DNA sequence: CAAATGCTATCAAAAAAAAAAAATGATAGCAATCT
DNA sequence: AGATTGCTATCATTTTTTTTATTTTGATAGCATTG
C-alpha cells in the first residue's frame, strides 16, 4: 500500500526530514512510523482475535446456515 | 465503512477458523465495521437453535454481552428507504441473469444505501447487485 | 394496532379479489394500520419485477403516490430489538416442530414488539409465534 | 390553487414562521403542510376499495 | 400580515372550504383560525408579560446605563 | 431570529414600562429570541450595582432563576469568528463618518454572523453596521 | 496559564518596541499563552482602520497567516459563564472606588474564569479584580 | 512539497483513511495535517521576536 | 547486490463557479359577497 | 356601503437545480541514487 502527499509545506517537510535524521531512519520510514503509531492508537479493539477467543473458550461452534 | 455479513463474523467462532480471515478482521478499526439487523437476527437465531447445554449458554452470553455491544449504534435497520433500494437491486439482477436471494438482497440493499462494502465469502451474489464486495478468504491484489 | 401481512395488503390488487377481504380492509381506521418495511420491500419488488409496459408504470405510480403515502409514518423497521424477538419466535417454533418461514418471522417479531394483531391468510405461523392474528377471509 | 390570508395576527405569523424554519421549511410550505394535514384528518380513507380500484384499473396483478 | 399560499392542491383546498363552511365561516377566516390555534400552542411563554410581572413584583427598577 | 439588546429587555422591568414594547415582546416565540453574552454581562452588572436591600435580592433571583434560564442555549458568545465581523463592522462605519462604539460593535457583530435582527431602542448606530434593526418603540408600516 | 492583555500582545509591533517586553514574550511556551476574542477583536480592528495599502495589506496577511494561527485553539470566547464573573468583578471594584474599564473587565473575567495570570502594563485594574497579574515591562 | 510513502501497512492505511473520513477530509489532507502537527510540536516559536520582526517589517503599527 | 529511497510523473475519478430555474415574502387590484 | 373575501398578479429576492470548469485524491509507475 503506497500513497503520495503533494503540496506538503516545505517547512513541514524539513521538520520531518529532521526528525528522521535525529532518529536513525529515512524520511519515508519516519512517516511510516509516525503513521503506524497513531493507527495503533485508533486500534481500540481487534475484532478478529476477539471473536477467536470466544471461539476458543467454547471449543468452537458451527452455527446452522439458515438462509434461502 | 464495511458491512460484515453473517458468515464472516462466524468464521472466528468456528473450530479451525480460517487464519486469513481472522488476520483481516484484526486489520480493522471497529468504528468502521457495521452489522445489518438482518445479520444480527441470523446470529441470534443460530445460537438459539443449539441443543441446550453449557456451550449454548456461554456463547449466548458472550454473544450479547461482548460481541454485539461492540457494534452499538452501528447495527443497520431495514427501514422503508432501504426497501426501495432492495426492490431495484433484485429486479435488476434478475433481468440480467444472476438472481439474488431475499436475505442477500436485504444485506446488499442495506450496504448500498450508505455505499458500504460488503465483506462476505459469498461475493458471487453481491457483485451482481452493483455493490462493492470483498472476500477476506481471498488474497488482496488491487492493481 | 393492526399489522397487515403481505398477502393481505396485496389481495385487493388481484384479478378476482376476495370481496370479503376488501370489505374488511374498508372497515379499518387507516391511522391504526401498519406495515413492515419487509412487507413494503416485498410489494415494491413485486412491482419492480413486472415486465415493462403501461401496466408496470401505472402501478408504480399508484404504489408510490397513492398506496404507500397512506402508511407514511407507520412503516415499521426491522431493527436490533426486533431481531432478538425474531430469534426467539423462530428458534422456539422450530425446536417444537412448527416451522416458521423467515419471511413470516420478520412480520411476526415486528407485530410482537408492539403487541399488534397480524392480519393474514396463513394464521398457523403466527399462532405459533404467540401473536394475535386475524384471518380476514372470514367474518367476525 | 392559490389562497391569500390577510389580517393575520402578527404573533400567529411569527409562530408559524418559527415552526417552518425550525423544521427547515419556507413559511409558505409550512402552512401548505398544515392545511394538508388537516385535510388528511378530516378524511376517512376506504383502504379496501381504494386498492381493489387501483387493481381493477390496471387489469389486476399479483405481487406474490 | 398577509401571505399567499400558492400551489395548494385542490383536494386540500376543497377540504378546507368544506371545513370552513361546516364551521360557519369563510375560508380565509378558517385558515386564520387554524393557524391561530397552532400559534397559540407554540406560545409557551409570553416574554413581555413575563418580564412585566417581575417589574410589578419589585415595583420597577431603573438599571444603571453602563455602556 | 431576533437578538435582544439590553435596553429592550430592560423596558418591562421599569417603573412605567412602555406599553407598545411589552406588547411586542409578547408577540414572540421565546425560542426565537436570543441574547449576546455581552448583553447578559450588562444586565447582571446593572443588577449588581444596586444598593443592598430587598429589591436587589428579589430581582437577582428573578434574573438567575427566571429570566436567563428561558434563554439557556440561546445566549450567544463573542467568539473568535465574531471578532472578524466585528473588526469589519466598525472599520466600515468609521470610513462612512458614523462611528460605532465597541459595545455596540460586539452586539452588532454577533447579530451579523448569525444573520439576525437587532431589536433596540437606539437603531441609530446599528444601521451603519449594515445589519437589520427594529425599534419596538416605533410602529410598523408598508414595504 | 497566561493570558496576554491587548497592550502586551501588541507592543512588539509598535515602532520602537520595548525590548524587555519582547524578551519576556520570547521566554514563554506558546502552548501556554492565550488571547481573548475581545483582545483579538481589537487587534483585527486595529489593522482594519489603516488606509488600504501595502502596509495594511501585509500587516493583515501576517496577522492572519503568521500571528493568530499561533493561538489557534487558545482564543477564549466571552460567554455566559464569563459574563457572570465580569459582573461580579466590575460590581465589587466599582462599589469600592476603583473604576474598572469594561474593556479590562472582559479580560480579567476571562482570566478569573480559567485561573490565568494576566500580562499587562495596567496592573492596577487586575489587582482589584482579584486576578494574578504580571508586568512584562519589569523583570523576573 | 512532495513525498511518497510505500510498503505502508495496509491497515495503518486503514486507520488513517478512517480518521480522515471521520473529519471529512481526504486521506492525503490527513497525512499532510498529521505531519503538519508533528512539525508544530517539534517547533519552539519565540513570540516576542517573531512579532518584533513582523513589526519592523512594515514600519511599525499601533492598535 | 537486490531492497530501499527521493522525486517526477501518469491518469481516470472524486471532489468551485457560472447559469438557469424555481419558490418565497410582500403587498397591490378588483369584482362579488356579507353585513 | 364600507369591510371582507376570493382570485390573480407584480416583483425583488431567496433557494434550488443544473452546467461547466478547476482542483484534488487515489494508486502506482518510472528512474537514478544503503541494511
Amino acid at each position: 500500500a503506497s500513497v503520495v502527499i503533494r503540496n506538503l509545506s516545505e517547512a513541514t517537510h524539513n521538520a520531518i526530514k529532521f526528525r528522521a535524521r535525529a532518529a536513525g531512519r529515512s524520511t519515508e520510514a519516519e512517516i511510516r512510523l509516525i503513521l503506524d503509531n497513531i493507527a495503533k492508537a485508533q486500534q481500540t479493539v481487534r475484532l478478529g482475535s476477539m471473536l477467536a477467543s470466544i471461539g476458543q473458550e467454547i471449543g468452537g461452534v458451527e452455527l446452522e446456515d439458515v438462509r434461502g | 465503512m464495511i458491512l460484515l455479513d453473517t458468515n464472516v463474523i462466524s468464521e472466528p467462532l468456528r473450530p479451525q477458523p480460517n487464519e486469513r480471515v481472522v488476520a483481516w478482521l484484526d486489520s480493522l478499526i471497529l468504528e468502521d465495521v457495521y452489522l445489518s439487523a438482518i445479520t444480527v437476527a441470523e446470529m441470534r437465531l443460530g445460537v438459539a437453535l443449539l441443543l441446550n447445554g453449557k456451550k449454548k449458554n456461554v456463547l449466548h452470553e458472550r454473544m450479547e454481552q461482548s460481541i454485539l455491544p461492540l457494534f452499538a449504534g452501528r447495527i443497520l435497520p431495514f427501514d422503508e428507504p432501504v426497501a426501495a433500494i432492495y426492490a431495484q437491486i433484485r429486479s435488476y439482477a434478475k433481468t440480467h441473469g444472476k438472481e439474488i436471494a431475499a436475505a442477500d438482497g436485504y444485506i446488499a440493499a442495506t450496504a448500498k444505501q450508505h455505499s458500504m462494502t460488503v465483506a462476505t465469502r459469498d461475493t458471487g451474489s453481491f457483485f451482481a447487485a452493483d455493490v462493492a464486495v470483498f472476500n477476506p478468504w481471498h488474497l488482496e491484489h488491487h492493481h
